[PDB]
């Protein structure tokens, strides 16, 4: 908990089979059954409680140049079989650059890594903020104002007097305010409670850095886009990045087939606290990143509608798939009663679903 | 490899602060001016001002205040740079010979620190006890003024309020006291503690009250009698001393914010209070009788005296003359004819001191085919807007006051005019539409239009293309654009097989609900028989940043895409090719069929236009983070740039490289700090047309013109090992080390120069004396190489400034 | 128990078998739940190094990969295979809900003959499944009632695709129906290899089953002297006229004709399947 320092290189080890791009903030469920994956991770709890989780580029080859430090904040251990069945839940803390992997005889990798800087940049006004204006940059915090506000109003007056030195320089305050963390932030938050209509400031961070990696995690985006938002290093970046994801990338295909659409942005709605993508786990320690949308195209039903396991209690799921290659791609939930509301809604796994641009011809940009 | 050498053509113009006492003799009344890195010396004479000596300093000058230790038969002055570089100086001339001494001298940044959001506060207890610098927040450091205390040993006193807003040493206080106006999610309060300097603790202070004005941002000690302090936001001025607390809300200071105050009398009755508008107040303060108590105030008033130029600062002198420090317009001396009845008090601007900043954009043109360049520029702001005319033959300047903010410029030599973008300021009117605050360069044109296209109090500004005559400088015309239209470039130049050359003008249509823009146009027009023709016209989705004519066709940025239009015979703008980048376009500068393209966040990128492909192929990217101003390609391998705190940095084409990630990668191969903020960069000479090749010009915020230059190998490690015998030989004013100074500086980090060349400390050279001359050029090598002389070095040198 | 995400659906590790649901001559299918999403599939375990030499391995994995990259509705899809335990896994799509051979059965236990409409209703979709293979130049060489699949809602799916043409019968036999497709063709009594040619004659032999609901050949089927005679003279009884239009029972006899050449091609076979499932609907 206490966080390595920055360019510090760390030699941690990687836990194995973890095929996935972990990001600062985000929790991973674990289950381990291997007694030298169990001692590794009870020989941790001895010490700093964390371990690697590499971003493995390539899926069949071990591309992997990039991760993020675990520490484990929650341990269970079970004896309910002959297995010894160890349970955890660890949080992302930093991201790294790989240095070395080095296979230990008792398969269990170690990574020498060097520890990523977040790239803290000053406000662009720093630079020109005139001696005489110095005194009134800081904006008034008051109730009257700051809460309960009109908004449009509010970012009226935030933009002319933050950026009011922008005479002096050869662009305009617009401009300045597309590079400013707290308004690429309220832009965020104006898109994302769209999708998660029972959401307030007081669970979103107030720090840029924190906010864009929590909004990485909450967007539902695949590897490729994921491996990219890690690699962009500076906060402005990664949220202009973000909220070009969002107004962009609106259809969300098979990744598979890449051609065909399953669902857009509009159909984005929440029925869980954590959000609309909420990391739920199977009987047999599988984690599924699951999209809460109200309607979806191109799947078929297969099989049977199943109450055992159910992450929504009182709705049956049933298995889905494309309808164009028969790859899964999530479950569709009914609702057991009558009075429940939504009448019938779909979790669609990040790993199966592509962010596209609607069907037409743009890059995503930082 | 690139080398290159940067030497100032103009020196910074702009004033960031002004001081008055008795520097240089307690008998004569000085004025102390801050021009970034300069401090200007002068004598209050009835004939205005008396020039006495202008020195160099490496450091941007944040703090400067005078104070007198007791003993010392004059005033010494305290200055703090930017990079946190504290030293007191003393005036001293023997005979002829005037030189500033170093007395105290130190670095006080601290080795983990909160830089706070107010800036860097530097205030000096009355009886010159102590130096309180409030740099971080929740630290307040002290330094004693001790008689051995030369090298500045400072210690912190844990403050609890972390978002002070403004700090001063209250007078009539037997212990010292410091008084604050400090933020809190409750609201703004006022609090005073006593400063103990033995027991190192914010003792209770005499008083503290609460609830104060919502925008209490200025903070000003009153002197004895009266006492106390003067609290000043945006609509009412408060006086606080404990048992008083005065509060006048007059209706003369709510249409502006009171930005910038100098006291007056010694005694505190009168003091000048200036607003964002320029306009000029005079705050009394009222004496009442005397039993026996001197400290009690009648009451406050307010008096608008008149308009003066955007004072960053003020300061009076004698005879009701007042200089007045701005930052955006002319500087100025205005007398107050306060000598009437009282009533009628109103000022006169008796003498304007010439300040190109802050330069927004600039032009080279050669109007009388002379050879000799000469550069127009766009200065000022607001009603402080100007075209500044600088040639060389020492740089003649002549102004061209718009009232109102020039944004681009350009030249168009077939029809002897100059294009530039301006915009104004109109309140929207009781009637619901628009009315201008004051007659301006779009306004009083001899023709003006609106565009035909169509496609309460609040501010609006209001964009126009300004055709002003290359001789007399009058606003021939001045087109307006559409409602929510912002112009953004502008470009002069003869397209595909047209022979006329037009004026076109991009833009973005801006509305509060839009957060990025999502539509804008290209405007072509064409100037003949005095009048402007709209020729043609293409809407866009999105932004047009900036334009340049490239082979002859029209390159444009478009939000995110770089797209060429080629100018066909029925006068259309048609698209040939486009370039979609994961980078904002928002620079755009060319050479042949190379192209830059870069961001306000450093992130940069070189393309090629391929006649073959007919489209264009990504040389390479360079994506270091970090704020930038702007860009300019030096040659097909080297190119410039401007990054975050008054940076220079140069970008070259690894062109020996084998691999692909190699050569699509730009080596950072230059850093410098400049100490300037670089708005533009422009390729010519003020000379007519040696060891350099290519002449980039730049304009910044502070008003200074440089010249960057590119050199041999052989070149630049010869003037780098010159440097460092000049650095440790010239005595640096406040003791502050050249390579320091010009190390690359950022909040992030402080790394050494390198790939640059300081041509001002290389053409120092010849200012030095010849002793001093020959122990500079001691045991230096010249190229056979042999010792070098002083006389075949100060050829060198001399060659070195004939270029600008 | 084992689990290894990375693998995916190309290892038993991340399947549990729930029941064995069939086995054919030369494979074993049991209905297995994925581990890793719930999909229901069917594990065709094929013992490839028990019998098939290392050509007729590499052939039958060679054609895998291509069939992998099928895409068909009306086709059983094969979602992935692996070599583990000396032993060939092939994930399929599940399809336990029925197939034509049990309706045909059930239609027969019920002595009554499956109506035109709905013989055309089922044969226009696996014209389809069979065009679209031909189009990629694939060959299912074994086309029967048993591998046509029907799901609860109607839906047609061929699918398992002939192994036999590996074809050995290493006894000192007179005649061999091992390794041999359900409706056998002329030009496979000589013992030679497969064409696109055998699967009209079967896909043609199973419209005649679909309408009187048993194999052109059926009651020869005990005596293979007789049997291998009358597929040469292609001596079977003709479908009646009083049940079946015109336009079915000449199609079957241009399908069953002993010159490869002289059949039409699937394009034809679907085009008349379209126009006659259009009018019967
Ligand atoms: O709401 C949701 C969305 C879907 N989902 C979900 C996500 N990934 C899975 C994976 C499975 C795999 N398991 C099975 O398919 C099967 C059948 C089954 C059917 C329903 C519930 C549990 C089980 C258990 N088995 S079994 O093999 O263990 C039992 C068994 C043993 C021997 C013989 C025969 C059967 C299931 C759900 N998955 C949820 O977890 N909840
Ligand atoms: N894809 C499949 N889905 C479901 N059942 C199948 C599948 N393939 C084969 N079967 C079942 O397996 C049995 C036949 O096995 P199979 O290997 O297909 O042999 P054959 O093709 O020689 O009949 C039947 O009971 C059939 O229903
Ligand atoms: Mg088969
Ligand atoms: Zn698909």
């Amino acid at each position: 908990r206490t966080l390595h320092d920055d360019d510090s290189c760390q030699v941690i080890p990687v836990l194995p089979q973890v095929m996935m791009i972990l990001i600062p903030g985000q929790t991973l469920p674990l289950q381990l059954f291997h007694p030298q994956e169990v001692s590794m991770v009870r020989n941790l709890i001895q010490k700093d409680r964390t371990f690697a989780v590499l971003a493995y580029s390539n899926v069949q080859e071990r591309e992997a140049q990039f991760g993020t430090t675990a520490e484990i904040y929650a341990y269970r251990e079970e004896q309910d079989f002959g297995i010894e069945i160890v349970k955890v839940k660890a949080i992302g803390r930093q991201r790294f650059k790989v240095l070395e992997l080095r296979t230990q005889s008792d398969g269990i990798q170690q990574a020498k890594v060097q520890i990523l800087p977040e790239c803290v940049l000053p406000s662009t006004m720093s630079a020109v903020q005139l001696e005489s204006l110095n005194k009134c940059q800081i904006f008034p915090s008051k109730p009257v104002s700051r809460e309960d506000q009109c908004s449009y109003k509010w970012w009226q007056k935030y933009q002319k007097r933050k950026f009011h030195c922008a005479n002096l320089t050869s662009w305009p305050r617009w401009l300045y305010s597309l590079y400013d963390a707290e308004t690429l932030m309220d832009r965020i938050k104006k898109q994302l409670r769209e999708w998660d209509e029972n959401l307030k400031d007081d669970s979103l961070p107030s720090n840029p850095i924190d906010f864009s990696y929590r909004v990485a995690a909450c967007l539902p985006i695949d590897d490729v886009l994921r491996i990219q938002l890690l690699k962009i290093g500076s906060a402005i970046q990664r949220l202009r990045c973000e909220l070009d994801i969002m107004n962009k990338c609106t259809s969300l295909c098979c990744k598979q087939c890449q051609e065909t659409e399953i669902t857009t942005k509009n159909e984005i709605f929440s029925l869980s606290l954590c959000g609309p993508m909420a990391a739920y786990v199977n009987p047999h320690g599988y984690v599924h990143e699951t999209l809460t949308v109200y309607k979806a195209c191109n799947l078929n039903l297969i099989g049977r509608p199943s109450t055992e396991h159910s992450w929504f209690p009182g709705y049956a799921w049933t298995v889905a798939q494309c309808k164009i290659c028969a790859s899964h791609i999530g479950w569709k939930f009914t609702a057991t009663k009558k009075d429940m509301s939504p009448q019938k809604f779909w979790g669609l796994t990040r790993s199966a679903l592509l962010p596209t641009i609607p069907d037409t011809e743009v890059i995503l940009c930082l | 490899m690139s080398y290159n050498y940067v030497v100032t053509a103009q020196k910074p113009t702009a004033v960031n602060g002004c001081v008055t006492g008795h520097f240089t003799s307690a008998e004569d009344l000085n004025l102390l001016i801050a021009k970034n890195t300069r401090l200007e010396i002068y004598v209050v004479t009835a004939e205005g001002l008396r020039p006495v000596k202008e020195v160099g300093m490496y450091g941007k000058i944040a703090v400067m205040e005078l104070f007198r230790p007791k003993g010392e038969s004059k005033d010494l002055l305290f200055i703090l740079t930017a990079k946190y570089n504290a030293c007191i100086l003393e005036y001293k001339q023997s005979g002829e010979s005037i030189d500033i001494i170093t007395r105290a001298h130190g670095n006080v940044q601290d080795r983990i620190g909160r830089p706070s959001e107010t800036g860097i506060i530097g205030i000096i207890d009355p009886e010159c006890r102590m130096i309180g610098l409030r740099l971080y927040d929740g630290l307040f450091k002290v330094i004693p003024l001790d008689r051995d205390n030369k090298e500045l040993k400072a210690f912190n006193i844990r403050l609890e309020e972390l978002h002070v807003i403004d700090v001063k040493f209250l007078y009539g206080c037997q212990a010292p006291t410091i008084c604050f106006v400090y933020q809190d999610p409750q609201g703004r309060h006022v609090k005073t503690y006593e400063v103990s300097l033995r027991e190192k603790e914010f003792n209770k202070g005499p008083w503290k009250q609460e609830n104060v004005e919502a925008e209490a941002s200025m903070v000003i000690a009153v002197p004895e009698p009266f006492g106390g302090a003067i609290i000043i936001g945006q609509e009412s001025i408060t006086y606080h001393n404990g048992d008083k607390y005065l509060a006048i809300a007059p209706p003369i200071i709510k249409q502006s914010t009171i930005v910038c105050h100098n006291r007056v009398d010694p005694n505190g009755s009168r003091y000048l209070l200036g607003d964002m508008e320029g306009r000029l107040f005079m705050l009394l303060l009222e004496k009442e009788e005397q039993m026996d108590g001197t400290v009690t105030l009648k009451d406050l008033r307010v008096e608008l005296l008149g308009e003066t130029s955007i004072a960053e600062c003020l300061t009076y002198l004698d005879n009701g003359v007042v200089f007045v420090g701005s930052r955006l317009g002319d500087s100025q001396l205005v007398k107050l004819n306060v000598d009437s009845n009282e009533q009628g008090s109103y000022v006169v601007a008796m003498e304007t001191f010439t300040n190109l900043g802050p330069i927004v954009d600039m032009c080279v043109v050669d109007l009388e085919r002379q050879g000799q360049g000469q550069l127009v520029t766009c200065s000022g702001a607001f009603k402080e807007g100007s075209l500044r005319i600088i040639r060389n033959g020492k740089l003649h300047i002549r102004t061209v006051p718009l009232y109102e903010s020039p944004r681009k410029i350009c030249y168009q030599e077939v029809s002897q005019c100059f294009g530039v973008l301006s915009s104004r300021i109109e309140v929207q009117d009781t009637s619901g539409g628009t009315t201008a605050l004051r007659p301006s360069a779009s306004t009083q044109a001899l023709s003006s239009s609106v565009s035909s296209s169509k496609l309460f109090g609040e501010e609006v500004e209001v964009h126009n293309l300004l055709i002003i005559d290359q001789h007399t400088f009058e606003v021939l015309h001045a087109h307006q654009f559409l409602q929510n239209e912002y112009a953004l470039s502008l470009v002069s130049c003869k397209l595909g097989k047209d022979p006329n050359t037009y004026f076109i003008v991009g833009t973005a249509m801006v509305y509060p609900e839009e957060a990025e823009p999502k539509q804008g146009r290209i405007v072509v027009f064409q100037y003949s028989d005095g009048k402007l023709q709209t020729v043609a016209e293409k809407e866009v989705k999105g932004a047009v940043y900036s334009m340049v004519e490239f082979n002859g066709k029209l390159l444009a940025s478009i939000n995110s895409t770089v797209r060429l239009y080629e100018w066909t015979t029925e006068k259309e703008l048609r698209t040939e090719c486009n370039h979609y980048n994961n980078i904002m376009a928002l620079y755009l500068k060319t050479k042949g069929d190379f192209i830059l393209v870069g961001d306000l966040m450093r992130s940069v990128l070189l393309l090629a236009y391929k006649p073959m492909e007919g489209n264009f192929e990504e040389i390479a990217r360079d994506f270091n983070p970090n704020w930038m101003s702007a860009v300019e390609i030096l040659d097909d391998d080297n190119f410039l740039g401007a990054e975050n705190a008054f940076n220079l940095f140069v970008c070259q084409k690894d062109s020996a490289a084998t691999t692909d990630e190699e050569r699509q990668h730009l080596q950072e191969v230059g850093l410098f700090h400049l100490g300037e903020f670089v708005n533009v960069f422009c390729h010519g000479s003020l000379v007519m047309q040696t060891p350099t090749q290519g002449s980039v010009l730049f304009g910044t915020v502070n008003g200074m013109i440089g010249l960057v230059t590119s050199l041999s190998e052989s070149w630049y490690n010869l003037l780098l090992d010159m440097q460092n015998r000049l650095n440790k030989v010239i005595k640096s004013v406040g003791k502050i080390e050249h390579s320091f100074w010009r190390s690359f500086h950022t909040e992030r980090k402080t790394e050494p120069a390198t790939g640059f060349i300081d041509g001002d400390l290389i053409e120092s050279f010849l200012d030095i004396s010849r002793p001093k001359m020959q122990e500079v050029v001691a045991n230096l090598q010249y190229d056979m190489k042999r010792e070098a002389t002083a006389d075949d070095l100060i050829k060198v040198v001399e060659e070195l400034t004939r270029i600008h | 128990k084992a689990l290894r995400p990375d693998m995916g659906y190309n290892t038993l590790a991340n399947f549990r078998i729930e029941k064995k649901i069939g086995r054919g001559q030369f494979s074993e299918v049991y209905r297995a739940a994925c581990l890793l999403d719930g999909v229901p599939v069917a594990l065709k375990k094929v013992q490839i190094f028990d019998l098939m030499d290392a050509k007729a391995r590499a052939d039958c994995i060679k054609e895998i990969d291509l069939l992998k990259q099928l895409n068909h509705p009306n086709v059983i899809k094969y979602y992935a295979s692996f070599i583990e335990d000396n032993e060939l896994n092939i994930v399929l799509e599940l399809a336990d809900a029925g197939d034509l051979s049990r309706m045909i059965k059930h239609f027969k236990k019920q002595k009554r003959l499956i109506p035109e409409r709905t013989v055309w209703k089922y044969f226009v979709q696996l014209c389809s499944a069979l065009e679209h293979m031909h189009s990629r130049r694939v060959m299912h060489r074994d086309i029967k009632p048993a591998n046509v699949f029907i799901t609860a809602t109607g839906v047609v799916k061929l699918g398992d695709l002939g192994l036999g043409r590996f074809f050995s019968s290493k006894t000192t036999a007179a005649h061999s129906l091992v390794g041999t497709p359900y409706y056998m063709s002329p030009e496979r009594i000589h013992e030679n290899g497969y064409n696109f040619k055998s699967d009209i004659w079967s896909l043609g032999c199973l419209l005649y089953e679909m309408a009187a609901l048993q194999s052109p050949f059926y009651g020869d089927k005990m005596n293979l002297y007789s049997l291998c005679k009358k597929i040469e003279q292609c001596d079977y009884p003709p479908l009646p006229s009083d049940h079946y239009s015109e336009e079915l029972r000449q199609l079957v006899n241009m399908c069953i004709n002993p010159d490869p050449e002289k059949r039409p091609d699937v394009t034809y076979v679907y085009d008349v399947a379209k126009r006659m499932h259009a009018c019967t609907a």
